[PDB]
């Protein structure tokens, strides 16, 4: 689940900090919102595997990971600049 | 003599159009009065003002609306609280401090489906009005809160024709089951708010689907000691199970938000399924007898939870059920009173109207009510009346009663009950309450009735109303001054004279479209003595029927009552001017809504049918201000949640 904000957010790193928005015939700022709309979306697909310590659970209801929250907030950590 | 009442509504809306009614009586030569709402407590910036003439033409009657912009008030560190309606002619000078709000406007948040299931989208759109119920076109935050109280989503949109399509938003492939908000919410000046509830639920699909359908969603003295429940299994459409095996399991509960539940272990049952369907009996009374409880007083307002596992025979697959609560009911009525002020007139007749809800509110007619009075009057001598029956009728539940009650009547006590002929009297439903006459100095009085209470009024035809002093200065009143409210902004206003030697006259009325939900109005004259003036008034509640502006309707066509899945048909809507039409095709099984009338009259400010304790209580409770010479306001600008009904 979080393999699905992944490749949404590594264009999103080169279309705005490279600054590369002159490629699309469509309006390039309404573009840029379907992008930020999955980078929405995707943050939202681990709001459920979280604990009730801000804790991150590799399975449904499974124990607490210290590996996945590694990953968590790596992942999470990199979004920031890009969706608040 | 030269009075003034200048009728202003309770409460200042921020944004919105304010009419204040001036009306003066007892004057010959014209002249002119300004209007105008200045800051408080200092009287120096104005915020508006108005110029109205009050002349001969206009009989002395005349209008200015006024309004107080959002812009124009000191926000961040405070909000405004206050302000003075104050106005200023040749002939008075007086000032009001008028409490603001910021309530402007409606939010209508409107999810097509309630429940949900992942990786699935939830549409959303707001229908944004403001206080004159037309097009708001003010920006709109929506909220995105999840079970857990969390901000998941925030997204904001601008408005130009007052239907606000916001994105489509994506339950995840894993979310957090249980009932979501949405919090909408104007962006910048009003605390105006918005609440949609929805709920996720995670999909999984049965090998057959089994409901549990009991005899009555709750029990009160007729199953207390038998109750016959149903249990019901099918595959598909009409493939049945043949044969199944069926456990239960019965539980008190106290209530369906605490979900601890203390199972009786003695009435576990086992039937067996017969081609779908078995009957099975719960005596409640033995099987409660631990945890003792040991009547229907205890166990009142309780629940009781059914648990269902049905164990297929073939296959042998085990789907399971519920119910999470039928209501242990004392008695199987809940009594109210429909359209009924608590207040009286002495030497009138009063008219009580009660309603007879069963425990999970249906109008139940043919429910025998009696009726018990007791008249208190000024010297606390309690004298008692007659008893009188009548009988719930079907159509909407409302019995109705008249007591006519003698001259010096001050405080009346009457309590209701049911008389139901298979019932005990203690579990028969009974209600007690209390109605207090209307104080005046110098005892007059006005009675003012609507002829045709029973049916809703039709706009565009004619509301004739009767009015009726009792005064004992009667040949002193010269005229019936009205005020017409709806939505809490007065919109109509004037003058009938009165027919000089005619006990009682009749006033006619027009309803318009202003009044579409339902109005007030508020009739008055003024007696004049060699003391100071007295405005005495009275007020009625109006139910004008629900008729929109320009009627939308649609239709399908082919209409027929049955359709093919992949047939083309086409939609033809047709309205009356020209409108945005939102249009939502959800399927009907989700509800096993859009009532709308009944939250967009929340405007409406003051509740009950009317009346008041003296003058200032009539003008209070219709939502209404005043200032005069004659008499004061002080009404205490308290909270009061009232609950009162209005409607059948």
């Amino acid at each position: 689940e979080l393999m699905s904000v992944v490749p949404v957010f590594y264009v999103f790193h080169y279309l705005e900090t490279g600054n590369h928005w002159n490629i699309f015939h469509s309006d390039p700022l309404i573009e840029k919102q379907k992008l930020k709309k999955k980078l929405k979306e995707g943050m939202l697909s681990i709001m459920s595997y979280r604990n009730a310590d801000y804790s991150y659970s590799v399975w449904k209801g499974g124990s607490a990971s210290t590996w996945l929250t590694a990953f968590a907030l790596r992942v999470l950590g990199q979004v920031n600049k890009y969706v608040e | 003599e030269q009075t003034y009442v200048i009728s202003a509504p309770k409460i200042f809306r921020v944004g919105a159009s304010e009419n204040i009614v001036i009306q003066v009586y007892g004057y010959t030569e014209a002249f002119d009065a300004t209007i105008s709402i200045k800051s408080y407590p200092d009287k120096k910036f104005s915020y508006s003002s108005g110029h109205v003439h009050l002349s001969s033409e206009n009989k002395f009657q005349n209008s200015a609306i006024l309004t107080i912009q959002p812009k124009q008030l000191p926000g961040g560190q405070n909000p405004v609280s206050y302000v003075y309606l104050e106005v200023v002619s040749k002939h008075f000078s007086k000032s009001k401090r008028m409490p603001i709000t910021y309530d402007n406007g409606f939010l209508f948040i409107h999810t097509d489906k309630p429940v949900y299931t992942p990786d699935q989208s939830v549409k959303v759109r707001v229908y944004s009005l403001n206080d004159d119920l037309k097009p708001a076109k003010r920006e709109t935050v929506l909220t995105f809160i999840d079970p857990e109280g969390s901000e998941v989503d925030m997204v904001e949109e601008i408005d130009h024709i007052g239907i606000i399509s916001f994105p489509d938003f994506k339950i995840p492939s894993n979310p957090r089951y249980g009932m979501w908000t949405i919090k909408a919410k104007y962006k910048e000046d009003f605390s105006t708010t918005g609440t949609a509830y929805f709920e996720v639920k995670e999909y999984v699909l049965p090998h057959f689907s089994v409901s549990i359908e009991p005899e009555y969603n709750f029990i009160g003295y007729k199953n207390f000691k038998n109750f016959e429940i149903t249990i019901k299994a099918r595959y598909f459409y009409n493939k049945v199970v043949t044969e199944a095996d069926v456990y239960i399991t019965f539980g008190i509960r106290e209530d369906l938000k605490d979900d601890q539940k203390e199972m009786m272990q003695t009435a576990m049952q086992n039937t067996m399924l017969i081609n779908g369907i078995a009957q099975v009996t719960f005596d409640s009374e033995t099987a409660v007898k631990e945890l003792s409880y040991y009547s229907l007083e205890d166990l009142n307002n309780k629940y009781l939870y059914i648990a269902v596992t049905v164990i297929e025979s073939t296959g042998g697959f085990s789907e399971e059920a519920e119910i999470p609560g039928i209501k242990y009911v004392l008695s199987p009525y809940k009594l109210n009173l429909v359209a009924t002020p608590l207040f009286l007139k002495p030497g009138i007749p009063y008219p009580i109207k009660v309603q007879v809800k069963d425990s999970l509110d249906q109008l139940v007619g043919g429910v025998p009510v009696t009726l018990n009075a007791q008249t208190i009057d000024v010297n606390q001598e309690t004298s008692d009346l007659d008893p009188s029956k009548s009988v719930t009728r079907v159509d909407d539940g409302v019995a109705s009663f008249v007591l006519n009650l003698p001259s010096g009547v001050t405080v009346l006590e009457f309590n209701v009950k049911t008389d139901a002929p298979d019932l005990p009297e203690e579990n028969q439903a009974r209600e007690g309450y209390r109605a207090i006459a209307y104080s005046s100095l110098s005892q007059s009085y006005l009675y003012i009735d609507w002829t045709d209470n029973h049916k809703a009024l039709l706009v565009g035809e004619h509301l004739n109303i009767i009015v009726t002093p009792k005064s004992p200065y009667i040949d002193k009143i010269t005229h019936y001054n009205y005020l017409i409210l709806s939505k809490g902004k007065i919109i109509h206003f004037g003058t009938r004279e009165k027919f000089s030697d005619a006990s009682y006259q009749s006033i006619n009325i027009p309803v318009t479209q202003n009044m579409v939900p339902s109005s007030r109005l508020l009739v008055y004259y003024i007696v004049t003595g060699e003391q100071t003036a007295e405005l005495v008034s009275d007020s009625v509640w109006l139910n004008i029927e629900e008729k929109c502006g320009n009627q939308l309707q649609v239709h399908l066509s082919p209409d027929a009552d049955a359709y093919s899945p992949g047939q083309t048909v086409s939609l033809n809507m047709a309205t009356g001017m020209d409108s945005w039409v939102a249009l939502a095709a959800v399927d009907s099984a989700v509800y096993g809504l859009e009532r709308v009338f009944q939250f967009l009259e929340k405007s409406d400010l003051g509740c009950g049918a009317g009346g008041g304790l003296n003058n200032a209580n009539v003008f209070h409770l219709a939502g209404l201000t005043f200032l005069t010479n004659a008499n004061a306001d002080d009404s205490q600008e308290n909270d009061e949640p009232c609950k009162e009904i209005l409607r059948p």
